[PDB]
This record gives structure tokens, C-alpha cells and sequence, in this order.
């Protein structure tokens, strides 16, 4: 029985962490600061794996303490245990405590608990049906701190549907709560509800209503970091669908940075994904270190190779990258954007074709770009000069195109322009980081001259005078 | 006791708002009697000076010095001595009274 | 889309969709063309005809491909989409000129009329002169117009003052 | 002026005492002697006769000021 | 050899003479500065990993 | 009396239009770079030695030996300065002295 | 005659790890006379750790027979080395104390066993009085760290032994410390610095536990040939009494180096590919085959392009000894990657040169480092704020 | 911390054993497929009879 | 039945997040002016601190009962010095550097220990330093 042993001693642990985590959100009430509540949702990921049916039935039947509906409710959706030997009776109310209902707080966190237990034993319609309870529960009320809970429910409420794979019948449930939290100011249940609204928006490929809502919404600044990457992710790939490239590539680009410095690999590799392909299509290069990584490696292999295709500026390599991983990238959801790649590639070479070449004739031009014929390499760097993508011309009765002479750089005002922007982003860190430097509240113009030794030089001087004068 | 609460609460926000621009109108104003401090704390450096030798730096504030008198001496350091140039055997002035490093 | 559950898959569904999204190539609201070409599964996109051709058509017109533009017409999946080509056609000689007087300097007056896709070379008149552009005695168009340059002849004394001005502020007005 | 700006607030906020320990103790710390004269000032003033502890808690260490 | 600046025109047979210009050594100090700078940014990276 | 005695240091109106001279400009911001990058040099050597250094010695090991933070802080401040002040003359120069 | 013996001890033999990388190409993982050598060097230093990971790595057959009694002279010897130990710091001195520790230490390492080797010098260097000896532990841990391509342990004890000689002045050290440094940045293409410490130490070379002096000469130019300019090449490497009486051994490598030197380009190109051929088989040049020989073409490019107005592309061909096609795809290539300042004019065939002031390549490496510190600035606020 | 789980993760299966690990300027120019400086050489000094 | 309690709730709250606000702030900016409000304060009392007169080095020879030390005057001979009650005297040892007060001559700090007299005999003979390593045969 060393297994049943050990999984007790593991179980009375993690019951006492949910002991200090209910105390966190009951303190947090008291002292009336919610951010006492994060410190509770600090620990859900750790916690949510440290649990199993008997940690379950016996944090919620001796935590309600009264066996109302919500008592009938949920210990019917899991199994109990035996007549144990070590029957530890984890009754934490006692006296007045056991009486007085539960607080809304932490009755909706441990109704997580039991979610997130569900999800994680596939019980995916009782997991809806707890989750439907709970988000009736966490309507009802109109407290401040729950809301920081709240949001936290909402991610979760959608997820069971995300397994359910209907997502339709939440849209509306999500539209109600982001308005019922923007008309309350709640800024972290505002993020929560936007960002699932959108996963929810483009699980259907619906950019355009997503579009609209990021339009239309507005995203609460002072988010959590991990709501910020969600938001921005989405946001780039709105834009990356809408041939936004720029904003996208920026906000990719914000997302990696917000994302955890240690975990959510998988959330990296997409939005890395995403972003070599949107830097790809903005013309510019992708980094060759994201490739060295040892968790992106393998993911980014084929946008690896894409990525070689198109710096080549090659349409038959293009093409060969697409024959061999278009159901690879179909199954990313970035296939749309490979296609549009076709564009970049001819750019690509076009530029390189100019930069290289002084005089190139039409015919070499198409064969370097493994075009159809030179007919359409006429038209192809026709567009080209005409965009601004080459500064050239073409002579058509000769039939080759010549490149213009090179001007002096920085002898123009671009230099200026790129060390303008340099410069304004170094004053805004620095400025940024004068701004969070933060003072104690310590008892100031105590390390100023002390009373009784101040007097003691006045005394002392007194003496002096009435000495030395004499 | 909603109206008195939601009143109340609004004098407390246009208080604090009025707090916050005393607050900053305060430290405008202190900036330059920090200046004015620094200004006005150099007349201990007036000659006559005596001259000493920089001996030891007890701590940030305070040293041991050695006059040409022919004493030593724990004094002060000026707060607006370059500490950069407090090396050892380096001639330095002191207050003719107080011995103080200035 | 959103009654397909129970809805049967239209025969025509596909040939409808492919003539929206010409639509849209027509009227240059392209990035409404791709957020509905998005609509659709990736599959079709690279398989079905009615939704092929118009991507193909997209493509081509971003990276230029003119020629394969005009010669869409020939192929197309169904009649249906012949009124929209149209539509598309009268931009893009606008559009191949456009080039035509940035990229070449002077061409001749029969060299355009594969480029410009013109069958009569009384249609190139009528055109030429919408266009006002200047016929050379040798049959040569004149496409003098470079020397209107960025202009760096003039400092944006102005402009750089300002960030000049936005720098000291951020080093001074902070406090 | 400084002195007698301090010391005009305890005549403004004398109808709600407690607000004066609070607008005015940071004025208490100030460089300026004549303006923590007006502090304790306007502390009395305003303060009068209530026997405030958070204006008498400012004023005790105000007994030991370096200035007379 | 770099003994002088120039090349040479063999279709002319013509020696072309450059005055070139001086590196500018501001740039030279900028680019030695930045490294030293990023230098120090690993050790402020060291010294914040480790203290936080 | 106040106003009157306002003018004294007041520098001329000439001498706010007054372009520094360029050679000795970009002589001076040649030696203030080279000067930082020893400086900067010294600054990663200062930034592993504090990160073992007892906190009696924040100061007391700052007694005779020059500081790389705060040299660098010094010459950073002077050439924003220098060449700010610079670039805005010769923009507002290059509008107000204009030939046309 | 008494060269090898001057050098320092051969503890690990950077050979099995040159043996070991051969071995993990493809191309020499069946070659015989590779694997007797090293299994020949395991057998005779009784290296189990390193035949557990020889087998592990490229999964080979082991020897029951001979891993347990290489297992067992180890643990004798681990034994004997622990009783030496034990008797020292119960009868002996300090200085014993210290030596057994250093037998311990030399006998971990010598087996492969790395991270204890690596332990045991930490406790050897904690109570080791000499300087000498301590910077003789430091080049200990720098050996160690070049077995196993360590970046962390190579960067801290070259720091180390940096200080360790500032201390005392040993200059036999600092030519020591110059070669290791010199192998390091070669192995991470720091071609430059490696060249100069190279130059530096050419005629104070004594580390022949790292390489042969033959070895180390032709390493030395391959690094010159691509790190130096053409005044610095011909004073110290083509007019260089030592590398000179060297290279008279070496003909390849004289060829080499002389072929570009005389600008005799087909010549060079060959012997760039005999060069190739065989960085790619040193487990130092390896990662960097690649590269080095890439810019070794375009500097003989450049080189061929540097004292001319424009060369038409067929003698640019006639010149290297290739197609005309080659040498204008070649040129496209390095001048679209900006390394080649001159264009192709293809309808002639003519390759015109540009003279770029040195303002625009420094501004645009500014650009490109100032960023990439910026990003370092960004990334290291946003661990910051969290 | 808020791990993004949401996000199907996909598995690693990299390899372990030091693929690149280390630390230079690398650039793109070292990826481009092609044969050996040597292969090339040789293939083309026959070309010309050689 | 509520008339517009919920509409009293509300304008509650939304005044106090904004409340809550500018409390931080408020806190934040106040915080900032008392640490710049004390640095003005400390330099004028520097001012009257400087002009207090410095104190003597002497060197302890022994310490004596009824907290009494025996010390010696750089210049100026032995003197028996009362000891400050923030100095404990037990930590007043043989041979330490003591600052006493300009006037009652009170040893009222432990100055940092001179050079042993061991180290400075030394630093004269300079001996070369050595190991069992640089020696030969």
C-alpha cells in the first residue's frame, strides 16, 4: 500500500494548500484589496494538477460546511472515498463559521477546482453543466474582487466548451459579460471575455467580426501580461489576414515579448509561426536564432525552409516548399498567407536582380526567376520599378532593364529617420523605467539631526561662549 | 445613506486631485531651494582655508585627515566634494574652525 | 455558413463564392477579398475551380502578372464570372500605364499595344489622349516625368526642428 | 505670505477637522520654517477644542523643531 | 599594397587617382562603444536574473 | 531694479543664432565618444565588482576612484546638449537665412 | 628534439575528441583506423565514462568483457587515489594533500569523466597556495572546456587565467592562455582575434598538448588569409621568418597562401577546395567550413576587383579557372549580400566597380548592432517589470 | 503563473543532444543548400576539358 | 424593490477606482516630494554640521574602570577620556584609533584599525614573497 500512502500524503498537502489559498481570498475580502486574489490564481496552474477525486470530495464537503443546492450539485459529480483509515475531518469553519454561508469568492473557486478536474477526466458535459451553475452563480452576484476570479471562470467556462467544440452557443454568453464588465470598469474580466471572444471569432475564421470588435472595443491597459499576449496575437493575425503587415509584424513582435519567459511553448511556436510568415510577407527577413531554439526547431522546419525559398527569391524553390508542406501549413491555419508569399518571393528576386545588375536583360531576368517568359518579367519589373520596390527602367526595343546608379545614403535624410526612431524609443525607456522606480514609504527627515543631540550642541556652545568671551 | 457616501466620495476625489496639485506645485518649488541650498552651502569653503592631508575615508560622510598644524583629525566631508578625487596623500582644504573637509 | 448543419452542400455554393470574391477583385477591396477568401476551407481554396481561378487572379495582379490577367478571361469557371472580368479589365490598363510611365522612359507607339492589350491602334488615341500623353515623331511616348524626384532639393527644416524639439522635451519635461 | 497661506487653511477646514491632519502634514516636514509654523497653525485652528489625535500626533514631534 | 587610392582603366589605360576621405573615427568609437554598452547590459542581465 | 539687474549674463540675441563651429564640433564629439567607450569598458568591470561587494563598501570603496556610471552620465548629458542645440540652430538657420 | 615534452599535460587529449567528431560525420563513421585509434586511447586511459557515452552517442556495441574490467582498474585506481588522500591529510602536509587531490582530479579527467573531474579541480583550486599551480588548474578546466566545446567553462576560466596572469607576471602562461584563446575563437569564427593571438604566440608556441607546431602554423594562416588586410598579410605572414621556415614542410599550405598573395586566382581556387576538404574535417574549423571559405572567395574576388575600373566577366573566368557562368552567378550572390562593391552589366558582360565611402558600411553596422543592444535593452525591462 | 495551455502545444520532440549550442553573428548565408566549395570546382573544371 | 440604488452603486464605484487612482498617485507623488523635501533639509543643517568642530585621533592605550580610557593625542601627549554611552567598552580594545570630541575630549567613535605594527615592520623588510613552486633543485 506504499502507492495509497503516498498519494495520501501528497492529498493532505494540496487539501492545506487550498486551505491557504481559501484564507488568500477571504483575507482579500477582508482587507478589501483584490490584488490578494491574484496570489490564489498565482498557484491555480501548480494546484490544478495537484488534485484527484478524494482531494475534490473532501475539500468540498468540508468546506461548504452547509449542504445547500451547491452541496447537491456537485458531490454527486464525483466519486468518494472509502471508510479511510486516517479519517482527517477538514472541517476549517467551526463555530460561527460553519453557520455563515460561504463567501462568493471562494465558492466559485473551488467550483473551478471541480471544472478543472472535470476537463481534466474528460467529463466534458459535466464539466458544462458545473460551469453553466457557476457562471449563473458569478452572474448573480456584483462583487469587486470576484470579478478578478471571474474572468479566470470565464476562460475556463469557454475551454470545456472548446472540447465540447460548439463555441457558438458562448458567443453570446461572452458578448453578455464583456458588456456587463466594460459597464463596470472591470478591467481584467474585460480582457478575459475580448481575448476569448476573439479565439472564439477566429475558431470560425471570422476576421471580419473580429476585425469589428477590435475595432469597435477598447482593451483595458493595465491587463495582465498573459491576457496581453493573447490580445496581441490575435490582433497580429487579424491584421496579418487584413494585409495590415506592419501593425501585425509589431504586434507579434509585443506578443513574444509578453509571453512567459519559461513556459507556454506552444503559444510561442504559433505566434512565431505567424510571425516569420508575416515578416516573410512585409518583405523583411526572419531571424535566424528563433530557428536554433530546441523547442522551435522541429515546428519552425518547414517555415524554416519556406523561409530559405523565399530569401533565395526563387519561384521554383517556392513552389517545391509548397508541394512538400501545404498540408503542414493548412494545418497551421497559415496557408492563406503562404499563398500570398508568391508576391514577396518575385519582390524579393526583383530586388536582388537590381542590386546585383547594372544592365540585365528581360530574357536573364525571367530564367533567374524562373518566370514563364520574358513577356511577363516585362510586366513583372515594370510593377516593381512603378511600387518604388527597384529604382530602374526598362528599355523595351533593347529589351534588358537598367538599374539607376546608387545614391549616397546617408547623404540623405533616411539616416536621420532611422536614428529618429531609435532615439525616441531609447527617451521612452528610459522615461519608462524612471517611471516605475518606486520609494518606500519610509519615515523620512528622521536621518536628519536628532532632538536631544541637536540641544546638546547648543548647550555645548552656550559653554563656549560664556568661556571663551570671559 | 447612498447619497451621503456618493457626495462624500466626491469630495474626497476633488480633494485628493487638489493635494495632487499642491503636491506637484510643491516639488517645483523645491527643486530650486535644493538649488539655492547647494548655492548657499558653499560659503564654508571661504578662505582662509587650512590645508590637510587626506588620510583615511572612515565612511561616506566622514574622514580622517591630517592637518599641517600637525594634528590628526576625524572631521566631515562637504557633500558637494567630489569623492572621486578623495585619494590617498591628496592635499585637501579644510574649514580654519572646524577642520571640516570642504 | 451558418445554417449548413442542417443544410445540404449547394451544388452552386462554390461558383457563387468564387464570383463574390471576383466581385470584390473588381471593385479593388482586396482586403475584404481575403478575409472572405478566409471563409472558406483550405482545401477548395488549392482544389475547387470557381475559387481557384479568382485567387490565381489576385495573385497575379499583385505581383503583375498582367498578361496572365488579361488571359484569365479565356478560363474562366463559368459565364457567370465573365461580367466581373470586365469590371477588373478597365483597371488594369489604367493600371499597366501607370507602369508604362514610371518604368519606361519612351517606348513605341505599336510596342504598347500587347502591353496596353489593345486590339484597334485607333483605341490607343482615344486613350493616349485621357492619358495626355505626348506622341513623339518617331512613334515614341515620352515619358519625361522622373524629374519630379523626392525633392530632396528642400530640407524639412521644419520637420526636423520639431523632433529636435520633441527630444529636448523628453529630456527636460519629464520632471 | 507662506505662513499666513498655512495658517488661513485651518479657517476653511475647521467644519471638517479631520481633513486638515491630512492636507496639511506634509507641509508639517517642509524646509521652510514659517511654513511649519503655518502647519502647526492651521493644526490648531482648524482643530480646535475637537482634540484630534492625528493633529496632536503631527504636532509632538513639532515640539522638538530646531527652529524657536 | 593600398600604398595609394586609385585603379586602373585598362580599356582607357588610364590611372584614376582618388582623394579619398578619412574614416571617420567617431563611428569607429560608436560601434566600440556599443559593444562595451552591450557588455554591460549582459551584466546588468546577470546581476537582475539572479537578484529577482 | 529687478528687470535691470535680469540683464546681467543675459547672452545677445546674435549669439542664440550662433552656429558652433563644425570642426571643432565633430572634433569635440569625437573625443567624448572615445572617451566613453573607455567608460563604458571600465562601467562593465564596476557592474561585476558591485554585484560582490559588501554594502559598507558602496561608498567607502567609491572614495578616490572615479565612477564610470556617473562619467558616463556626464558625458552623455553634455553631447545630448551639444548637438541638440546644434541641430536645432542650424534648422532654424536654414529656414531664416533662406535666399528665396 | 624536446619540444612535446615542454608542453602541458595531455589530460583530455583534444585527439579523442578530434577522433570522436570524425566519427560523428557521416561520411568517416565507418572508417577503421578512426575507431581502433580511439578505442586504442580509451583502452590504454581506462575511460569508461567516456565509453558509456561513446556507446550512448553513437550507438555502438559494448564490449561486456572490456567496459567491466576498465570499470574495475578505475575504481582500483579511484581507491588507491582516495587512500593516498586519506593518508595525507592524516600524516602529510598540505602541499601532499593538494597533490593527491590533483592525482584524483588528472585521473577523473584523463577517464572522461567530466563534471567530477570537474569538481575535484574546484576542490583542488579551493586549497591550492601556488599561483602557478592554480593558473596550471585553470588551463586544466580550459582543456576540459575545449574537450567538450564547453562556451560557459571556456569564457570563465580564460577570465580567470586572465587575472591569474595579471598577478603574477608569467609571460609562458600568457603565450599559453594567447593559444588557448586563439583555438576558442576559432572554434566560435572569431577569426580576427584568433589571428592576432596566433601572430602573437608564432614564435612562442609550446602548447603541443592542444596541437602539433605544424598544425598550429596552418592554422595560423588559414586565419591570417582571411582576418588580415593585404600590408598586414604580407609583413607578418608571407615575409615571416618562422611561418616561412614552416611552410617549407608544407607546400599545400604555401600554395595557398602564396596563390592569393600573387593573385594567381586559379590556383587559390584550388587550393580553397583542398583547404575546404580539409576544415571539414577538423572539428575546430568544422561549423565554420562554410563560411570561411565563402569569404575567402569573395575576398579574392574583391581582391581581383580591387585595383581595376571594371573586367569584363570572361577574363574574371579565364582568371579563376571557371565557367563564365559561375563567376556571374558567384558575383551576383556576394554583391546582393552587399560584400562585393561593383554591379554586372550582363548585356556586356562587364563587372564595374563602386567605390562606397566607409560612412555608409559603418552606419549601416551601427544600425545593425545598435538594435540588436536595443533589443537586449527591451527584453531585459520586460524581465524587469515582471 | 497563467501558463497558455489553451494553446495546443505541440510536442517537442527535438533533439537533446547539443544540435547547434553555440554563439556567433550566424546569418543566412550559411543555410543555402548547395554543395561543397570543392564539388563545385570540380565539376566545373571539367566542364571547360580540363 | 430598489429605485435607483443600482444607480447609486454605481456612480459609488465608478468614483472609487478613480479615487483609489489618484490615492496611488498621490502616494507615489508625495513620496517623491518628501525624499527630495529631506534632501533640501539635510543640506542646510550640513551647513551648521560642518562648522561643529572636528575630532581628535587618539590612539587607546587601556581602558580603565568607571568607563574611562587612556588614550594618546596624535600630538598632544596621554589623556583619560570618558567614554560616549553609544560606545561600548568592551569593543574599546589596546592600540585602536578613537575620535574624541574637540572639547571633553569623549571618545565617542572607533575609527578603523591603523596598520598592525607586525604589517608595517614588514612592509620595510619587503620580503619577497614566495612558494614552494618558484623554487628550484
Amino acid at each position: 500500500a506504499a502507492a495509497e500512502h503516498s498519494q495520501r500524503e501528497l492529498d493532505t498537502v494540496t487539501l492545506e494548500d487550498i486551505k491557504e489559498h481559501v484564507k488568500q481570498l477571504e483575507k482579500a475580502v477582508s482587507g478589501k484589496e483584490p490584488r490578494f486574489v491574484l496570489r490564489a490564481l498565482r498557484m491555480l496552474p501548480s494546484t490544478s494538477r495537484r488534485l484527484n477525486h478524494y482531494v475534490l470530495y473532501k475539500a468540498v464537503q468540508g468546506f461548504f460546511t452547509s449542504n445547500n443546492a451547491t452541496r447537491d450539485f456537485l458531490l454527486p459529480f464525483l466519486e468518494e472515498p472509502m471508510d479511510t483509515e486516517a479519517d482527517l475531518q477538514f472541517r476549517p469553519r467551526t463555530g460561527k463559521a460553519a453557520s455563515t454561508p460561504l463567501l462568493p469568492e471562494v465558492e466559485a473557486y473551488l467550483q473551478l477546482l471541480v471544472v478543472i478536474f472535470m476537463m481534466n477526466s474528460k467529463r466534458y458535459k459535466e464539466a458544462q453543466k458545473i460551469s453553466d451553475d457557476l457562471m449563473q452563480k458569478i452572474s448573480t452576484q456584483n462583487r469587486r474582487a470576484l470579478d478578478l476570479v471571474a474572468a479566470k471562470c470565464y476562460y475556463y467556462h469557454a475551454r470545456v466548451y472548446e472540447f465540447l467544440d460548439k463555441l457558438d452557443v458562448v458567443r453570446s454568453f461572452l458578448h453578455a459579460r464583456l458588456r456587463t464588465a466594460t459597464l463596470r470598469h472591470d478591467a481584467d474580466g474585460q480582457a478575459t471575455l475580448l481575448n476569448l471572444l476573439l479565439r472564439n471569432y477566429l475558431h470560425y475564421s471570422l476576421y471580419d467580426q473580429a476585425e469589428k470588435l477590435v475595432s469597435k472595443s477598447v482593451f483595458p491597459e493595465q491587463a495582465n501580461n498573459n491576457e496581453w499576449a493573447r490580445y496581441l496575437y490575435y490582433t497580429g493575425r487579424i491584421k496579418a489576414i487584413q494585409l495590415e503587415y506592419s501593425e501585425a509584424r509589431r504586434t507579434m513582435t509585443n506578443a513574444l515579448r509578453k509571453a512567459p519567459q519559461h513556459t507556454a511553448v506552444g503559444f510561442k511556436q504559433t505566434v512565431h509561426k505567424l510571425l516569420i510568415v508575416v515578416e516573410l510577407l512585409l518583405g523583411e527577413i526572419p531571424d535566424r536564432l528563433q530557428f536554433r531554439q530546441p523547442s522551435l526547431k522541429r515546428s519552425l522546419m518547414p517555415y524554416f525552409l519556406l523561409t530559405q525559398a523565399v530569401r533565395t527569391g526563387n519561384l521554383a524553390k517556392f513552389n517545391q516548399v509548397l508541394d512538400q508542406f501545404g498540408e503542414k501549413f493548412q494545418a497551421d491555419g497559415t496557408y492563406t498567407l503562404i499563398i500570398r508569399l508568391r508576391h514577396n518571393v518575385i519582390k524579393t528576386g526583383v530586388r536582388m536582380i537590381s542590386l546585383s545588375y547594372s544592365r540585365i536583360s528581360l530574357a536573364d531576368i525571367a530564367q533567374k526567376l524562373q518566370l514563364d517568359s520574358p513577356e511577363d518579367a516585362e510586366f513583372i519589373v515594370a510593377k516593381a520599378i512603378r511600387d518604388g520596390v527597384i529604382e530602374a527602367s526598362i528599355n523595351h526595343e533593347k529589351g534588358y532593364v537598367q538599374s539607376k546608379e546608387m545614391i549616397d545614403i546617408y547623404s540623405t535624410r533616411e539616416p536621420q529617420l532611422a536614428f529618429h526612431q531609435r532615439i525616441s524609443f531609447c527617451l521612452d525607456i528610459h522615461n519608462m523605467s524612471v517611471k516605475a522606480m518606486r520609494f518606500p514609504p519610509k519615515s523620512y527627515n528622521k536621518d536628519l539631526e536628532s532632538a536631544e543631540e541637536r540641544r546638546e550642541r547648543e548647550q555645548q556652545d552656550l559653554e563656549f561662549a560664556k568661556e571663551m568671551a570671559e | 445613506d447612498l447619497y451621503s457616501r456618493y457626495k462624500k466620495l466626491q469630495q474626497e476625489l476633488e480633494f485628493l486631485e487638489v493635494q495632487e496639485e499642491y503636491i506637484k506645485d510643491e516639488q517645483k518649488n523645491l527643486k530650486k531651494e535644493f538649488l539655492h541650498a547647494q548655492e548657499e552651502v558653499k560659503r564654508i569653503q571661504s578662505i582662509p582655508l587650512v590645508i590637510g592631508q587626506f588620510l583615511e575615508a572612515v565612511d561616506q560622510n566622514t574622514a580622517i585627515v591630517g592637518s599641517t598644524t600637525g594634528s590628526n583629525y576625524y572631521v566631515r566631508i562637504l557633500s558637494t566634494i567630489d569623492r572621486e578625487l578623495l585619494k590617498p596623500n591628496a592635499s585637501v582644504a579644510l574649514h580654519k574652525h572646524s577642520n571640516a573637509l570642504v | 455558413f451558418d445554417y449548413k448543419e442542417q443544410l445540404p452542400e449547394s451544388a452552386y455554393m462554390h461558383q457563387l463564392l468564387g464570383l463574390n470574391l471576383l466581385f470584390l477583385l473588381s471593385q479593388n477591396r482586396v482586403a475584404e477579398f481575403h478575409t472572405e477568401l478566409e471563409r472558406l476551407p483550405a482545401k477548395d481554396i488549392q482544389t475547387n475551380v470557381y475559387i481557384k481561378h479568382p485567387v490565381s487572379l489576385e495573385q497575379y495582379l499583385m505581383e503583375g502578372s498582367y498578361n496572365k490577367v488579361f488571359l484569365a478571361k479565356g478560363n474562366i469557371p463559368a459565364e457567370s464570372y465573365t461580367f466581373f472580368i470586365d469590371i477588373l479589365l478597365d483597371t488594369i490598363r489604367d493600371e499597366i500605364a501607370g507602369c508604362i510611365e514610371k518604368a519606361y522612359e519612351k517606348i513605341l507607339f505599336t510596342e504598347a499595344t500587347r502591353i496596353l492589350f489593345f486590339n484597334t491602334p485607333k483605341k490607343m488615341t482615344d486613350y493616349a489622349k485621357k492619358r495626355g500623353w505626348v506622341l513623339g515623331p518617331n512613334n515614341y511616348y515620352s515619358f519625361a516625368s522622373q524629374q519630379q524626384k523626392p525633392e530632396d532639393t528642400t530640407i524639412p527644416s521644419t520637420e526636423l526642428a520639431k523632433q529636435v524639439i520633441e527630444y529636448a522635451r523628453q529630456l527636460e519635461m519629464i520632471v | 505670505v507662506r505662513r499666513a497661506a498655512v495658517e488661513s487653511l485651518g479657517f476653511i477646514l475647521f467644519r471638517t477637522p479631520e481633513q486638515c491632519p491630512s492636507v496639511v502634514s506634509l507641509l508639517s516636514e517642509s524646509y521652510n520654517p514659517h511654513v511649519r509654523y503655518g502647519a502647526a497653525m492651521a493644526l490648531g485652528i482648524c482643530c480646535a477644542g475637537t482634540g484630534n489625535k492625528e493633529a496632536i500626533n503631527l504636532l509632538e514631534p513639532m515640539t522638538n523643531d530646531p527652529v524657536n | 599594397d593600398k600604398k595609394f587610392h586609385g585603379i586602373l582603366d585598362q580599356g582607357e589605360g588610364v590611372l584614376i587617382i582618388f582623394d579619398e576621405p578619412p574614416v571617420d573615427k567617431t563611428y569607429e568609437a560608436a560601434l566600440e562603444t556599443i559593444q562595451n554598452m552591450s557588455k554591460v547590459v549582459d551584466s546588468l542581465y546577470n546581476k537582475a536574473k539572479k537578484l529577482t | 531694479e529687478q528687470k535691470m539687474l535680469l540683464n546681467l549674463h543675459k547672452k545677445s540675441w546674435m549669439e542664440g543664432l550662433t552656429l558652433q563651429d563644425y570642426s571643432e564640433h565633430c572634433k569635440h564629439n569625437e573625443s567624448v565618444v572615445k572617451e566613453m567607450l573607455e567608460l563604458a569598458k571600465n562601467y562593465n568591470k564596476a557592474v561585476e565588482e558591485e554585484d560582490k561587494m559588501t554594502p559598507e563598501q558602496l561608498a567607502i570603496k567609491n572614495v578616490g576612484k572615479q565612477d564610470p556610471k556617473r562619467h558616463l552620465e556626464e558625458h552623455v548629458d553634455v553631447l545630448m546638449t551639444s548637438n541638440i542645440v546644434q541641430c536645432l540652430a542650424a534648422m532654424l538657420d536654414t529656414v531664416v537665412f533662406k535666399l528665396i | 628534439e624536446n619540444l612535446e615534452e615542454e608542453g602541458l599535460p595531455k589530460n583530455p587529449d583534444l585527439r579523442i575528441a578530434q577522433l570522436r567528431f570524425l566519427l560523428s560525420l557521416p561520411e568517416h563513421r565507418g572508417d577503421a583506423a578512426v575507431r581502433d585509434e580511439l578505442m586504442a586511447a580509451v583502452r590504454d586511459n581506462n575511460m569508461a565514462p567516456y565509453y558509456e557515452a561513446l556507446c550512448k552517442s553513437l550507438d555502438w556495441q559494448i564490449d561486456v568483457d572490456l567496459l567491466n574490467k576498465m570499470k574495475k582498474a578505475n575504481e582500483d585506481e579511484l581507491k588507491r587515489l582516495d587512500e593516498e588522500l586519506e593518508d595525507a591529510e592524516k600524516n602529510l602536509g598540505e602541499s601532499e594533500i593538494r597533490d593527491a587531490m590533483m592525482a584524483k582530479a588528472e585521473y577523473l579527467c584523463r577517464i572522461g569523466d567530466k563534471e567530477g573531474a570537474l569538481t575535484a579541480f574546484r576542490k583542488t583550486y579551493d586549497k591550492t597556495v601556488a599561483l602557478g599551480h592554480r593558473l596550471d588548474i585553470v588551463f586544466y578546466l580550459l582543456r576540459i572546456g575545449l574537450f567538450y566545446m564547453d562556451n560557459d567553462l571556456i569564457t570563465r576560466n580564460t577570465e580567470k587565467a586572465k587575472s591569474l596572469i595579471e598577478e603574477g607576471g608569467d609571460w609562458d602562461r600568457r603565450n599559453r592562455l594567447k593559444v588557448y584563446q586563439g583555438l576558442y575563437c576559432v572554434a566560435i569564427r572569431d577569426f580576427k582575434q584568433a589571428a592576432e593571438l596566433f601572430l602573437d604566440t608564432v614564435s612562442t608556441f609550446t602548447s603541443y598538448e592542444l596541437m602539433d607546431y605544424k598544425t598550429f602554423v596552418t592554422y595560423t594562416v588559414y586565419v591570417s588569409m582571411i582576418a588580415l588586410e593585404r600590408p598586414d598579410l604580407r609583413e607578418k605572414v608571407i615575409k615571416g621568418a618562422e611561418i616561412l621556415e614552416v611552410l617549407h614542410s608544407l607546400p599545400a599550405v604555401r600554395q595557398y597562401l602564396f596563390s592569393l598573395y600573387e593573385c594567381r586566382y586559379s590556383v587559390f581556387f584550388q587550393s580553397l577546395a583542398v583547404v575546404e576538404q580539409e576544415m571539414k574535417k577538423d572539428w575546430l574549423f568544422a561549423p565554420h567550413y562554410r563560411y570561411y571559405v565563402r569569404e575567402m572567395r569573395i575576398h579574392a574576388y574583391s581582391q581581383l576587383l580591387e585595383s581595376y575600373r571594371s573586367l569584363t566577366l570572361g577574363y574574371m573566368a579565364e582568371a579563376f579557372g571557371v565557367g563564365v557562368e559561375f563567376i556571374d552567378q558567384e558575383l551576383s550572390r556576394f554583391i546582393a549580400a552587399g560584400r562585393l562593391h561593383c554591379k554586372i552589366d550582363k548585356v556586356n558582360e562587364i563587372v564595374e566597380t563602386n567605390r562606397p565611402d566607409s560612412k555608409n558600411w559603418q552606419y549601416q553596422e551601427t544600425i545593425k548592432k545598435g538594435d540588436l543592444l536595443l533589443n537586449r535593452v527591451q527584453k531585459l525591462s520586460r524581465v524587469i517589470n515582471m | 503563473d497563467d501558463e497558455f495551455e489553451e494553446f495546443p502545444a505541440e510536442d517537442w520532440a527535438g533533439l537533446d543532444e547539443d544540435e547547434d549550442a553555440h554563439v556567433w553573428e550566424d546569418n543566412w548565408d550559411d543555410d543555402n543548400v548547395e554543395d561543397d566549395f570543392s564539388n563545385q570546382l570540380r565539376a566545373e573544371l571539367e566542364k571547360h576539358g580540363y | 424593490g430598489s429605485g435607483l440604488r443600482q444607480y447609486y452603486l454605481s456612480k459609488i464605484e465608478e468614483l472609487q477606482l478613480i479615487v483609489n487612482d489618484k490615492s496611488q498617485n498621490l502616494r507615489r507623488l508625495q513620496a517623491q516630494r518628501n525624499e527630495l523635501n529631506a534632501k533640501v533639509r539635510l543640506l542646510r543643517e550640513e551647513l551648521q554640521l560642518l562648522q561643529e568642530q572636528g575630532s581628535y585621533v587618539g590612539e587607546v592605550v587601556r581602558a580603565m574602570d568607571k568607563k574611562k580610557v587612556l588614550v594618546k593625542v596624535h600630538p598632544e601627549g596621554k589623556f583619560v577620556v570618558d567614554v560616549d554611552k553609544n560606545i561600548d567598552i568592551n569593543d574599546v580594545t589596546p592600540n585602536c584609533r578613537v575620535a574624541l570630541r574637540n572639547d571633553s575630549y569623549t571618545l565617542h567613535k572607533i575609527l578603523p584599525n591603523k596598520v598592525d605594527p607586525l604589517v608595517s615592520l614588514m612592509m620595510v623588510e619587503k620580503v619577497p614573497d614566495s612558494t614552494y613552486e618558484m623554487i628550484g633543485g
